[PDB]
């Protein structure tokens, strides 16, 4: 569903998905080529 | 590299075939540790 | 302005403080889609000819 989020300190607006897309074990979030928000991980449970 | 009071630590391990200088080759280096410290080094030494 | 993202500002500073730093970010925001527009209407012209 789309609702406000707030994670790792981005926040916006949007519907929250899980994805298989693959992260480094330090990196807590990623953005896209508009330098905005894409995806962040959990900081208490494994997702992306 | 210190950023404004962090460490952060850059590993990388790869079998090369070498005696003098440098073989000619392409890496990447993958992070391992971010340290908050805060501390200013001005120096360093080979403890080894 | 200080940050370009509104919910930056806007959760940060006070109402009368943020009108400042949001007025920077709109009359800047204002000028550069006035230039797209501009340049698509010098476009077409080239198109249309």
């Amino acid at each position: 569903k789309c609702v406000n989020f707030n994670f790792n300190g981005l926040t916006g607006t949007g519907v929250l998905t899980e994805s298989n897309k693959k992260f480094l074990p330090f990196q807590q979030f990623g953005r896209d080529i508009a330098d905005t928000t894409d995806a962040v991980r959990d900081p208490q449970t494994l997702e992306i | 590299k210190n950023i404004d009071g962090y460490f952060k630590i850059y590993s990388k391990h790869t079998p090369i075939n070498l005696v003098r200088g440098l073989p000619q080759g392409f890496s990447a280096l993958e992070p391992l540790v971010d340290l908050p410290i805060g501390i200013n080094i001005t120096r360093f030494q080979t403890l080894h | 302005a200080i940050s370009s993202v509104l919910n930056d500002i806007l959760s940060r500073l006070d109402p009368p403080e943020a009108e400042v730093q949001i007025d920077r970010l709109i009359t800047g925001r204002l000028q550069s889609l006035q230039t797209y527009v501009t340049q698509q209407l010098i476009r077409a012209a080239e198109i249309r000819a």
